RNA sequence: UGAGUGCAGGGUUCUAGAUCUGAUACAAGUCGUAACAAGGCAGCUGUAGGAGAACCUGUAGCUGGAUCA
RNA sequence: CGCUAGUCAAGAACGAAUCCGAUGAUCAAGGACGUAGGCUGGAGGAUCGAAGACGAUUAGAGACCGUAGUAGUUCCAGCAGUAAACGAUGCCUACGCUGUUGUGGUUAUGAGCACGGCAGAAGAGAAAUCUAGUAGGGCUUUGGGGAGAGUACGCGCGCAA
RNA sequence: ACCAGGUUGAUUCUGCCUGACGUGGAUGCUAGUCUCAUAGAUUUAGCCAUGCAUGUGUAAGCGAAGCGAUUAGUGAAGCGGCGGAAGGCUCAGUAACGGGCGAGUAUUUAAUCUCUAGAACCGGACAACCUCAGGAAACAGAGGGGAAAACGGAGUAAGAGCAUGUGUUAGCAUGUGAUGAGAACAACAGUGCAGGAGAGUAAGAAGCCAUCCCAUCAGUUAGUAAGUAGGGUAAGGGCCUAUUUAGACGUAGACGGGUACGGGGGAUUAGGGUUUGAUUCCGGAGAGGGAGCCUGAGAGACGGCUACCAGGUCCAAGGACAGCAGCAGGCGCGAAAAUUACCGAAGCCUCCAAGAGGGCGGUAGUGAAGAGACGUGAAAACAAGUGUGUGUAAAAACCACAUGAGUAACUGGAGGUCAAGGCUGGUGCCAGCAUCCGCGGUAAUACCAGCUCCAGGAGUGUCUAUGAUGAUUGCUGCGAUUAAAAGGUCCGUAGUCGAAGAACAGUACUUGUUUGUAAUGUGGCUUAUCGAGAGCCGAAUAGAACGAGAAGAGUUCAGAG
């Protein structure tokens, strides 16, 4: 190919968007920004199936004409912006909050929140550096920048961030007893509480889970966010708090156990 | 052509085997069926859930036993197909039941056909004039008709189902 | 025009390869450029991405460093007295890294002499320098970064090196 | 016309040879054994005639159809 | 030098197996010089093109075994 | 960096050719009758001569022989 | 491979409280032997006898039969590489019923070990019969309806055939 | 998970031919209604008349002429900005960075995000405008004004590389320095543009493993294999060059030749298999054949440029133009494939945009390639028509109600295999029929016809490839005394295969956890009158990461032989 792509066919796009596959040959292509294109997506599908609010392309534009969606705190106007997991969105006619988090399935799904909620995020540090005038610096999984922090955050830890004030209020480290939340794998959008961990060298750690109604289950570190100081949450979780059944369980609580 | 939809047919493999084709034949005349097709059609149906109970009665695991058996005796009761009473939750009788499916036969399939409940339930004087009524829209259920003498017939829809007088 | 692709290489084990396309740019070449000393003539070449390269035809002058008592001075460049890659670069007097050249001493003979034990310390080099020899060896690179720029030779690099001048 | 070689084929029903004119364009037909082999009785003989002037011999010989003339 | 690396493939009709190698040409540094002879096994790590055939490097070695050249008894026993 | 084109060669696939020589099919033509019965000299395998033609003759072998003696 | 003596190397089997310790099975490529007839050079030449020549027999015999007759048939030094070279049954290694008769050693004289012949049985097989019973033991050669064809072209060996 | 007919006067075997059944193309005859898919791939990557497929403007870069004005305004020729490197078409070439799985560097990246973040002066032209005015056309001249956020210079911040300290390694210190810039505007209340550091997207180069036929192709290679040093590139590297070392690859098939877009997948199938993949998704290559190239963040671009070779078009003869493996369409070639149709609507992409563009895409028309559901009467009482409404971008079809009525089957067969007539008339080894076996010489259930039956049925016959039949390719699973078939005998390398006893180790081996699959397929549930269809769910192959078990395999030992 000479140069760029940007066209993207309806059957290569991402399983976690949940598109029809029968309706037309093509979907939109996120713009460049903050989450990778695999973790994200564009705020146009949002307003016409997640949160429905437009029936038609003529209506979605009007809507950002207008200047009325707000993410993370300043007015957007790309259709094609990307929006990620922890990642507060708002309407400030009628004071809407909704966070964007992930079903038992995988797909992406907004929940409804209280101005309180809407005042903070989560984030996981990536890298630590110094620059130019002895500068030090902290960097995040979405693109986030942050000057003079707290010197004792460390890589991997998880970071809460202020909205408002765009600066860094709490932090969190991989420990035994913390609640963790699922951002890809066989078990996306569980919840759980960490049992154990077994440190590897030059190769990912292994964590090892309880759930909250009997279950365990282990992944790599690589998958998982750590979503509260010692016992308990920061974020509010959805209508079901993240427990999920096979189908032998649904049928047991359905018909009843079988019997001597 | 490769494109979509399925083939529900399979053609005998001998096409003048004298015991098939007698049997055959008798069946078509009592039932009133438009030919062949028709009829194969439902041996195809027939042969696929067959298929199912031997590969549940074989698996070695209990969680695909437990789940699916349970699945398949309440669909085959629904369609009014396989009348017993079946237990839930007591594993002697799923695997006894299983093997009551596997010498089921395509008569109980034909009989749950509205042509034939229309006739059976003495709504018209022949398997034939059924089929006539069914045709024509004198035929009605929930209030609605139903043009299509094939129309499987869940059990219980009995009580809702109507004739009216000719539109002459 | 030049390339650097392996289209046209044999394989490891000696046999030929067909070819399944026709030539890229994002591996193209470009001809050697030859400094030679004489009154400064640089160009400006656009390069991949619309960065600028600076390649050097002509250089007249180097920086030089003296690495045991750290300072820069600059100075006149006069001839080519050994390359270790090709004698023929040494005869037309074309600079590159690693050429061994024959420099205006005057600044650093007075910069040196201020060290009451210097004679003690390099006997050779104080020799050389009063003879009027002065050598140094070019690290960057002229065709690449539009400049030269060196250190005086010392110790036992200056006994490794003029042997290899000698007749 | 595909090969430039030159055949011999058989003519199937029983008028048949009466429909055919030197010069006419025929379309030949394979006899439907596994190699190019002879059928029945007929000695070296491995084609037949399909159709004549663009219709179907058969309907030709039968008197269903005319020649386009 | 060359090292041969050993291996088998599995051929799904026959249920059977066919034994394969493969040729690796390495470096090997002076600081091994006396050290590694024909037949010793090496273990070699990954790095950039050293050259058209070359990627990786000798950085140890297993001595090919010898458990004891064998005790012999006195003669006054 | 090189398109095109001179002049010699090769490598492949097809095709022409006076004349010679195989094979196959020849309803039944001409000359004999070599094999199948001890087929009228028991047959057959190797090798070497000879001959209108099947074949005949020397030498060693075999029974699938007309002899389990 | 068949007369008698003398001489020179190596092998098989048997008896037994000898020594070493996995040195082994089968085999593309490569190498050595191979009746007879044939070929290159020397020695020799009794008997027999391709070719060639006659006498008979026959329609005709060029053949069969008889007379005669050459190359060959023998030896030394080599080339060649085929046979119904067949028990038409690959080589190691197993598990397997009885009676009888041989050959060579050894013997508690009761028998064994190696190499054979014969006659039944049981199984097997389309039968005839059985080197063919039982069997996912190992390794090599090899066939896939008659013909054309073990023929054409190319290649390797050979003095030629 | 299946058989039948055919060597003989009969029999039992070996063995092959033929029938019976899926699927991809071609074709004969016949054809009522509605719904879902798909169409110049096979032969010529052959040749092309015509029309269309790429352009974009605000309150907010510069604004000429014209119109008009108490020194206002307007409305815009050009310039600048951003795109034209995506999507669409095809399978020629390539046995290979062409394909699957991991990893993130030795690299470059306009837009976009987060943090941060800007005191600058001067000068000409180019295009349009104005006056002449050339050329058959295509296309151009003189002369004179005049702008920019366009362009070139000045200062000035900044600043590559080199050297030494200190912190791998950013950073900081010191010495030395080539180079060397910069956008604001509007208020409907905003939109832009300079620098850094990190992300995000896209390439370039790399690691491992798998890949077709011929031995009547056995030796191949000399930038070839390596080393030291340098040039070159965005970057590692014989990528290229100088001097030294002789390597590298092969019977476990090198080298040569023939052939091929590769996967996800498709067809058949009890199991083990055998065949195919131009063709909705991913990646690669091309634009008549070869080769060079400017511009750009990105092309060795062809709805950009330049030259040759093969072909064309227009001319006033001097010159000019052009490339349908885009969408319709034409000619050829063949046994082989649709309309020079509508589109401010759906899905997406492009711009300076409360708007403009798109043959990309959607909508219908055409055709018995494929797949669903139903008509052709009932015993009292039956499609297809028509009109309104709906439906859509506008439609047609579909569905609702209301009117008329009484229409609607063919293809192959009837001696055996193989379902169904020794019926009547012609013909006499003729004419014909017959996959195979076989019929006909005047008493033909087999030809040519009439009449009755049979089979499938809006469908049925034929030809051609392939899978099955087939244990006639044999791993599971065939044969070699006489049917086809054990080398004349030994030695022997590569190759395949190899005691008992006591111990040992974990790379194969088996298994856990975690990764690895959109569509298709598999197990399900829910809504279109029903059924294909549509929508949602669950699990999954090969391949890879980390642990575990030690029977078999492997390695060692000798108070074992
Ligand atoms: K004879
Ligand atoms: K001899
Ligand atoms: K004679
Ligand atoms: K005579
Ligand atoms: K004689
Ligand atoms: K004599
Ligand atoms: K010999
Ligand atoms: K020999
Ligand atoms: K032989
Ligand atoms: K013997
Ligand atoms: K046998
Ligand atoms: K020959
Ligand atoms: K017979
Ligand atoms: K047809
Ligand atoms: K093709
Ligand atoms: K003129
Ligand atoms: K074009
Ligand atoms: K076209
Ligand atoms: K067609
Ligand atoms: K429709
Ligand atoms: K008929
Ligand atoms: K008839
Ligand atoms: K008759
Ligand atoms: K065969
Ligand atoms: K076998
Ligand atoms: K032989
Ligand atoms: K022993
Ligand atoms: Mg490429
Ligand atoms: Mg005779
Ligand atoms: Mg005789
Ligand atoms: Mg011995
Ligand atoms: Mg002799
Ligand atoms: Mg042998
Ligand atoms: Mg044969
Ligand atoms: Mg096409
Ligand atoms: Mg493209
Ligand atoms: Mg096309
Ligand atoms: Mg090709
Ligand atoms: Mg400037
Ligand atoms: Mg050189
Ligand atoms: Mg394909
Ligand atoms: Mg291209
Ligand atoms: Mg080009
Ligand atoms: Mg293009
Ligand atoms: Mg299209
Ligand atoms: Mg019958
Ligand atoms: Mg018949
Ligand atoms: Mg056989
Ligand atoms: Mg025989
Ligand atoms: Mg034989
Ligand atoms: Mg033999
Ligand atoms: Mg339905
Ligand atoms: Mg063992």
């Amino acid at each position: 190919v000479r140069g760029p792509r940007k066209h993207l066919k309806r059957l290569n796009a991402p399983k976690s968007w949940s598109l029809d596959k029968n309706g037309g040959v093509f979907a939109p292509r996120t713009s460049t920004g903050p989450h990778s294109m695999q973790e994200s997506i564009p705020l146009c599908l949002l307003l016409t199936r997640i949160l429905k609010v437009a029936s038609n392309n003529k209506e979605i534009k009007h809507i950002m004409k207008n200047r009325l969606i707000t993410v993370n705190g300043n007015i957007r106007t790309d259709s094609r912006y990307p929006v990620g997991i922890m990642d507060v969105l708002s309407i400030k006619k009628t004071n809407e909050h909704y966070r964007l988090l992930y079903n038992i399935a995988g797909k992406f799904v907004l929940h409804k929140i209280t101005e309180e909620e809407a005042q903070y995020r989560i984030a996981k540090v990536t890298n630590k550096k110094v620059v130019k005038g002895n500068i030090p610096h902290t960097y995040t999984s979405c693109g986030g920048s942050f000057k003079y922090a707290d010197p004792s955050i460390s890589i991997g830890d998880s970071v809460k961030i202020d909205i408002k004030t765009s600066k860094i209020v709490e932090n969190s480290s991989l420990e035994v007893g913390k609640v963790v939340y699922l951002i890809k794998g066989k078990n996306i959008g569980c919840l759980g509480v960490i049992t154990g961990i077994e440190k590897r060298e030059g190769t990912h750690d292994i964590v090892n889970i309880v759930d909250k109604v009997g279950r365990n289950f282990s992944t790599i570190f690589s998958n998982i966010l750590v979503v509260g100081a010692d016992d308990n949450p920061w974020v509010t979780f959805t209508k079901d708090e993240g427990i999920k059944y096979s189908e032998y369980e649904q049928s047991i609580k359905e018909y009843g156990p079988m019997n001597e | 052509v490769k494109s979509k939809g399925i083939k529900k047919i399979v053609v005998p493999h001998r096409p003048f085997e004298r015991e098939r084709l007698v049997s055959e034949m008798y069946i078509v005349g009592k039932y009133g069926l438009r030919n062949k097709r028709e009829l194969w059609t439902i041996q195809k149906m027939c042969d696929s859930f067959k298929l199912r109970a031997k590969d549940l009665l074989i698996t070695p695991d209990e969680k695909e036993f437990t789940l699916s058996s349970r699945r398949l005796l309440k669909k085959l009761a629904e369609w009014g197909v396989f009348m017993e009473d079946v237990d839930y939750n007591n594993k002697q009788s799923l695997t006894n039941n299983l093997e009551k499916l596997l010498d089921l036969a395509p008569t109980s399939f034909l009989e749950r056909r509205l042509q034939h409940r229309i006739f059976d339930l003495g709504l018209a004087s022949s398997v034939h004039q059924a089929r006539a009524f069914i045709h024509a829209r004198r035929v009605k259920i929930n209030g609605s008709v139903v043009n299509k003498p094939g129309y499987l017939v869940k059990d219980g829809e009995d009580g809702f189902i109507e004739v009216v007088e000719s539109k002459r | 025009g030049i390339s650097r692709s392996n289209r046209h290489k044999r394989k490891e084990t000696g046999g030929k390869k067909g070819l399944h396309e026709k030539k890229r740019k994002n591996n193209c070449g470009r001809p050697p450029s030859n400094t030679r000393i004489g009154e400064r003539r640089v160009k400006q070449v656009r390069v991949r991405g619309g960065n600028i390269k600076h390649r050097a035809l002509r250089l007249d002058t180097g920086n030089i460093a003296c690495k045991t008592h750290n300072f820069t001075l600059n100075t006149s460049i006069q001839n080519v007295m050994y390359h270790p890659s090709n004698n023929e670069f040494m005869r037309t007097n074309i600079l590159t890294k690693s050429a061994v050249v024959k420099i205006n001493g005057q600044p650093f003979k007075h910069e040196l002499e201020k060290d009451q034990q210097f004679e003690s310390k390099d006997p050779v080099l104080f020799d050389n320098l009063r003879k009027g020899n002065c050598y140094a060896i070019i690290t960057s690179r002229p065709g690449q970064v539009g400049m030269a720029d060196g250190y005086l030779l010392q110790g036992e690099e200056l006994k490794f090196y003029m042997e290899k001048f000698k007749k | 016309v595909r090969l430039n070689k030159k055949v011999i084929a058989y003519v199937p029903h029983d008028g048949g040879l009466n429909q055919i004119e030197i010069n006419d364009e025929v379309i030949v037909e394979g006899l439907g054994k596994k190699g190019c082999r002879s059928k029945g009785d007929i000695p070296g003989v491995r084609f037949r005639v399909c159709k004549v002037q663009k219709v179907s011999l058969k309907a030709l010989v039968t008197k269903k159809k005319e020649r386009p003339a | 030098i060359v090292v041969v690396k050993r291996y088998l493939h599995y051929v799904k009709k026959y249920k059977r197996y066919e034994r394969r190698y493969k040729n690796v040409s390495v470096h090997l540094s002076p600081c091994f010089k006396g050290l590694v002879n024909v037949g010793d096994t090496v273990i070699c790590g990954e790095t950039r093109p050293l050259s058209k055939t070359k990627r990786f490097v000798v950085v140890g070695f297993e001595k090919k075994e010898i458990k004891e050249k064998k005790l012999k008894m006195l003669s006054e026993i």
